[PDB]
C-alpha cells in the first residue's frame, strides 16, 4: 500500500546490498561462511528441492489407496518411502480434502512450510496479508483472491502451524482423469492444491 | 511476545501482492541471506527458536514492509552481537565502505567440504524437533482444553487470537523442543505437542463462519483441561 | 476492526521519546491539518467517530511512523473520496504543483465570520456526545460482566486485549453516541455507557501485576452479565 | 527505531508540506476552510487552552474540600464553576491519588485527551510506544521512563479512555506546602501529574 515515508525500491535494494555483503565479509573471515556453501544453499533450493516432488506423493496417493492410507496415519515416514523429506519437513502430517471438507494451511507467526514437498515459500505466503486474514475470513479469501468458491455448506479447516508439525493438504483427485499415469495426473498439481488455496487444475 | 508479528486476525494489512510467477531468489544477496542461516547455526549464533525470536524483535514498521530475507539479516545481526560473534562498528563501517565500492572483492577464503556436507545432511536428513520425555502425555483426543492467558515478553508461541479461548484436542504428536525456553536461550526442555481445533465463532464472535475451525498446535503446557 | 492502531498490550514498539520540550505546532502544516478538523466536520466531511475510523484504515507502517497530524489528513482524504466532496485526479496534480511550487499562493477567498462564530462556539461550549434514552440501564455497579467476543469489521470500541474477558462494573455514565453505528454512517444509535474494571491478572495471565487493574469504558452492547 | 525503509526527516517534511497545501486550496475552494479560521484554532490551543486550566482546578480542591468532592462527584461541572470546560472535555471525570492508589491514563485505541483543562497532547502520550505498554507494565514504565517508582505494595489503576469520557488525575497535594496561596500551589501543577505518569512537584 502506499507509504509516504517509504523510500523507493532502488534505494532500498542498494542499502540492503551493501549491508548484506557487508555481513556476508564479515562471517567469511570468522571462517563460518564460503562462496561454495552459498552456491550449494541456491542450486538446492532453485532446481532440486520443489513443488515437484509433492506432485509425486499426491499422484502415488491417488493412485494407490494403501499409499494414501499410511500417508494420512504418518506423513514423513509416507514421504520416505518416495525418498522425499528432510529439512523442515521432518514432521509432516497430510490433510485430505473431501467432498464434506476444505483444507487451507498458514502461518500466521512467522513463515512455517513444508520445505522437502513444496520448496521455498512463495512471497505472499509469509506476507501479512495472507496471513491475516485466511484464519479470520477463509472463505471470502478463497474466492476473494483465489476466485475460489467454497459453498457455504462446506467446512474449511484453516491449519495453523505453530510449530514444527508441517500440514500438507491432499487435494481431491479432478474429475475427467481415471485411468491416468501417475505423470498426466501431477500436471494437475500445484503448489496451491497442496496449500489449500486453490484445488487442483481441472480438465 | 506481544509484537506486530503476530498477525492472526488483524485487519487493514491490506490485499495480496501475488505476481503470476517469481523467482526463487530475486537478488544476490537473497542466496546470501538464505546461505547465511545454516552457517550461524552450525557457528552457534542460534538456533531455529531462538532464529525466530530475533526476526520477532525488529522495528514494526520495517518488519512488515521489507523484504522477507532482510529479516533474516536482522536476526543474524541480532545474535551476532548478543554472542559478541558480530563488533557493530566494524560492521558499520564496513557497510560503509560497501556503499562507496559496491564491486570491491569479498575476503579471500579457503573453501571447506565440511560445509557443503553439513549443508546435504541438513538439507536431506532435516533437523528434528522430536524428542522423548519421562513423563505421559497428559491429555488425549477429545479432551476439551483452555489455551492459556499468560502473555510471556520473550519468545513462545501464543498467538494473541487464541489465547484464553476453548477447543478440543484432536492429536497428540509426541513431545518436542519447547519454544518458551528454546527461544530464550533456556534450553530444548520438551513438553508433549497437541492440535487443538477452535471454532470460527469461538474466535471470532458472531463474525466467525459457523461452518469453519482453525487448527492450532499446542504444547502441553498452553492448555489446561476442561471436559474429558 | 482489528488493526494496528490497536496497540494496547503489544511488545516491541519501542522505548517512548519524550524530548524536554516541545512546540504544540511543530510546522506550520500542523497548523493547518488541526484546523481542517472544524472546517469538513461542519461540511458534513465526517463525524468524531468516523473521523477515527478513517485513521483506522491507514496503511499500517505509515501510521506508525508517520507524523500524528498526518493521519488527520489521511482521514480528511479518506472520507472526502467517500463523500464526493474530493476529487483524487485534481488533489495528486496540485500536490504536484505545490512540490514545485511551494511558495505560490493558495486560493483567493473571502473570510467568514460564521467560520470563527463556530470555531469559537465549538472549543468553548463543547461538542457533546450524551444523550438521552428510552431505555434504563441495563447494568449497575458491582455488576460482573463479560466482554464480548465479536471482532467487527467496521469502527468500535472493542480493544483486543479485553475481548472476552471479566470484569466488574464501576460507574454507569448515561447513554452516549455509539460508535460501532456513528463510526460506520450508521447514526448515533445511543447506548448506555458504563467503565468496568480489569484486572491485570485477568488481562496479562501471571505476567500481570497482582495489584494493578484497568479501568475501561464499555458501551452497554459490549457487556453481558456474569454476576448481580 | 531504525527502519532501512524510511526516507529522511526533511524528505517527509517536503512531501507532507506539498500534499497539505494541496488539500489545503481544494477546502479554500469549497468556501469551508479559510486563512483566518486556521489562526483562530492555532492561537486558541497555542495560547489560551493549555495545563494552566487544569492546575487551577487542582489548587482549588486541594485548598476547597467542598470543591473537591464537586469535582469528584462531577467533574465537567465542578470545572464549570471556574469557567473552564468545552471540546473534547465535555464529560471529565477525576480520579484523585491517594496513599493507598495511583492513577494513571492512556489512550490505547487511539489520542483522546481532555483538551480543556490540557489543551492538546504532547506527541508522546499520542504515540505507541506509551499507549502500548502502560496498560501491560504501569509499575515498570514509571519508573523507567519517568523514573517514578511506585512502591510494589500500592495499587497502580490504568484509566483506558475509550470513550468520551475524560479521566484526569487529582495528584496529591505535595508535603511542605501547608498555607500556601493557590498561585503557589499552582507551580507544583505540571501536566504529567494530571496523566499520572508523575507526582507534583517535590519541594
Amino acid at each position: 500500500t502506499e507509504n509516504i515515508l517509504r523510500k523507493s525500491d532502488e534505494e532500498i535494494q542498494k542499502e540492503i546490498t551493501a549491508r548484506v555483503k557487508a555481513l556476508e565479509s564479515m562471517l567469511i573471515e570468522q571462517g563460518i561462511l564460503t562462496t561454495s556453501m552459498i552456491d550449494r544453499m541456491a542450486e538446492i533450493y532453485e532446481n532440486e528441492v520443489g513443488p515437484h516432488l509433492g506432485a509425486k506423493v499426491v499422484v502415488k496417493a491417488w493412485t494407490d489407496p494403501e499409499f494414501k492410507k499410511r500417508l494420512l496415519a504418518d506423513g514423513t515416514e509416507a514421504c520416505k518411502e518416495l525418498g522425499i523429506g528432510g529439512l523442515q519437513g521432518e514432521d509432516m502430517m497430510w490433510v485430505e480434502n473431501t467432498d464434506e471438507v476444505h483444507h487451507v494451511v498458514v502461518c500466521t507467526l512467522c513463515t512455517c512450510y513444508p520445505w522437502p514437498v513444496l520448496g521455498l515459500p512463495p512471497n505472499w505466503f509469509k506476507e501479512p496479508q495472507y496471513r491475516s486474514r485466511v484464519v479470520r475470513e477463509p472463505r471470502q479469501l478463497l474466492k476473494e483472491e483465489f476466485g475460489f468458491e467454497v459453498p457455504p455448506s462446506k467446512e474449511i479447516k484453516v491449519w495453523d502451524s505453530s510449530s514444527e508439525m508441517r500440514f500438507v493438504v491432499l487435494p481431491q483427485r479432478p474429475a475427467g482423469t481415471d485411468g491416468w499415469s501417475e505423470e498426466e495426473l501431477a500436471t494437475l498439481v500445484t503448489r496451491e492444491s497442496m496449500i489449500g488455496v486453490e484445488p487442483a487444475k481441472a480438465v | 511476545m506481544n509484537g506486530v508479528y503476530d498477525v492472526g486476525g488483524t485487519d487493514g494489512l491490506g490485499p495480496i501482492n501475488r505476481p503470476a510467477d517469481e523467482p526463487v531468489f530475486r537478488a544476490e544477496w537473497e542466496k546470501v541471506a538464505f546461505a547465511m542461516f545454516p552457517a550461524t547455526f552450525r557457528a552457534g549464533f542460534m538456533g531455529l527458536d531462538e532464529f525466530r525470536f530475533g526476526i520477532e524483535q525488529m522495528n514494526p514498521a520495517e518488519y512488515l514492509e521489507s523484504p522477507y530475507y532482510w529479516h533474516w539479516i536482522r536476526t543474524y545481526i541480532h545474535h551476532g552481537v548478543r554472542t559478541g560473534k558480530i563488533d557493530l562498528e566494524e560492521l558499520e563501517r564496513r557497510t560503509q565502505y560497501y556503499r562507496e565500492n559496491p564491486d570491491a572483492p569479498l575476503p579471500e577464503h579457503e573453501q571447506k567440504p565440511e560445509l557443503i556436507e553439513f549443508v546435504n545432511q541438513a538439507v536431506y536428513g532435516g533437523l528434528p524437533a522430536s524428542r522423548e520425555v519421562d513423563r505421559p502425555p497428559k491429555f488425549k483426543e477429545g479432551d476439551v482444553v483452555r489455551f492459556s492467558t499468560a502473555s510471556p515478553k520473550g519468545h513462545a508461541r501464543r498467538a494473541r487470537y487464541v489465547r484464553g479461548k476453548t477447543g478440543t484436542v484432536v492429536k497428540h504428536h509426541g513431545a518436542y523442543i519447547y519454544p518458551d525456553t528454546a527461544g530464550n536461550g533456556l534450553g530444548e526442555c520438551p513438553e508433549h505437542l497437541y492440535t487443538v481445533r477452535f471454532t470460527a465463532q469461538e474466535l471470532w464472535g458472531p463474525e466467525g463462519d459457523p461452518n469453519s475451525s482453525v487448527y492450532y498446535d499446542c504444547w502441553e503446557p498452553y492448555i489446561e483441561l476442561v471436559d474429558t
